[PDB]
């Protein structure tokens, strides 16, 4: 069902000259992010922490340090360029964790093998009263 | 034997949470396929807060005006 | 950690998903429109909170609510 | 007026007569030609579809890029056949890309 690839280190990086918008002390002792893609050549592009970089023709690693940073530069691309990326969340443990495509599809098309989580069957104007959950712990919009 | 109100009729939505409620307006179609809560799809002469001016209504929600 | 919801007046149109920043929606098959699909909302501890899918739902009322809750650090969007 | 619309589809090619003054889903709706659809609000990408010939009115189309209306793509369902048309369906992804 979707075996998720694993993280290849030794993987090389774009060619950047460095910038005050990069990792800080959260990616010490917190959490980071990396992303990684294909490039069929070595093309200029945005940074999404600072200015520009060149990505070299072949497999790419990137440390960020959010998922929406990830995601935006994903989301960049994989529009303007046709380019098919996978990013990772890593611990200062040493643990790598693949994050998205979670399933291997992408989200917005619809996959035979997915649960519904958060899913109330009713219109949104049959919620109940606050007054009938007073004091007990739960929300309305929780049923 | 179709569902529903009649193609192009005159309705007035009861549906409290809706931007036309206790106004009117037209049917369009009427999903006859069951399994669909909604079948009922309206079009209105005002636009709401969102610029959308047709909305999906279930059997019930809607009440045949003369 | 906010709390997200999808209410079965869903259309499916997908909308919300390809808005969302942090990719925590996902569509999902179903039986209750013509789509055959309805939204859903796995990975909650990402959302940041934009509404940025509420912006996107045609529905009237909205299909997808987004209840702000609990603070934590991916929540806030703090890169330090 | 009422021109004829020509609609490419995986059933196949079929034509129904119906005024200018109409979207082009609820008329392919009238003689009973399914056609994909979810929003009917012109705010998604379902019912999408380009053109073989003439053009069609999108005045009240939205959600679209600057390009989509010079390039091909529409939205059936808030599009006025101005001319005897001939169009595509089912053709969201090549326009979802
Ligand atoms: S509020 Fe923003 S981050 Fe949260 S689910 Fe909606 S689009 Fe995604
Ligand atoms: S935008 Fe609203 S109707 Fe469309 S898929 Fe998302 S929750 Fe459903
Ligand atoms: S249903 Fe999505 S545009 Fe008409």
């Amino acid at each position: 069902g979707f075996t998720p690839p694993e993280l290849d280190p030794n993987t090389p990086s774009p060619i950047f000259g460095g910038s005050t918008g990069g990792l800080l002390r959260k990616a010490q002792v917190e959490e980071f992010y990396v992303i990684t893609w294909e490039s069929p050549k070595e093309q200029i592009f945005e940074m999404p922490t600072g200015g520009a970089a060149i990505m070299r023709e072949g497999p790419n690693l990137l440390k960020l340090a959010r998922k929406e940073q990830c995601l935006a530069l994903g989301t960049r691309l994989r529009s303007k360029y046709k380019i098919k990326y996978q990013f990772y969340r890593v611990f200062p443990s040493g643990e790598v964790q693949y994050l998205h495509p979670k399933d291997g599809v992408y989200p917005e098309k619809v996959n035979p093998g997915r649960q519904g989580v958060g899913v109330n069957f009713r219109s949104i104007g049959k919620n109940v009263s606050p007054i009938e959950v007073k004091f007990t712990g739960k929300q309305p919009y929780d049923l | 034997p179709p569902i529903g109100p009649k193609r192009g009729a005159k309705v007035k939505i009861l549906r409290q949470e809706s931007y036309w409620y206790k106004g009117t307006g037209s049917v369009v179609a009427v999903d006859q396929d069951p399994n669909t809560r909604y079948p009922v799809v309206v079009r209105f002469n005002k636009v709401n807060y969102a610029n959308v001016s047709t909305n999906n209504y279930a059997l019930d929600e809607v009440e045949e005006v003369k | 950690s906010h709390s997200v919801k999808i209410y079965d007046t869903c259309i499916g149109c997908t909308q919300c998903v390809r808005a969302c920043p942090t990719d925590v929606l996902e569509m999902i098959p179903w039986g209750g429109c013509k789509a055959k699909q309805i939204a859903s909302a796995p990975r909650t501890e990402d959302c940041v909170g934009c509404k940025r899918c509420e912006s996107a739902c045609p529905t009237d009322f909205l299909s997808v609510r987004v209840y702000l809750w609990h603070e934590t650090t991916r929540s806030m969007g703090l890169a330090y | 007026a009422s021109y004829k619309v020509k609609l490419v589809t995986p059933d196949g090619t079929q034509e129904f007569e119906c005024p200018s003054d109409v979207y082009i889903l609820d008329h392919a709706e009238e003689v009973g030609i399914d056609l994909p659809y979810s929003c009917r609000a012109g705010s998604c990408s379902s019912c999408a579809g380009k053109v073989v010939g003439g053009e069609v009115d999108q005045s009240d189309g939205s959600f679209l890029d600057d390009e989509q209306i010079e390039a091909g793509f529409v939205l059936t369902c808030v599009a006025y056949p101005t001319s005897d048309v001939v169009i595509e369906t089912h053709k969201e992804e090549d326009l979802t890309a």
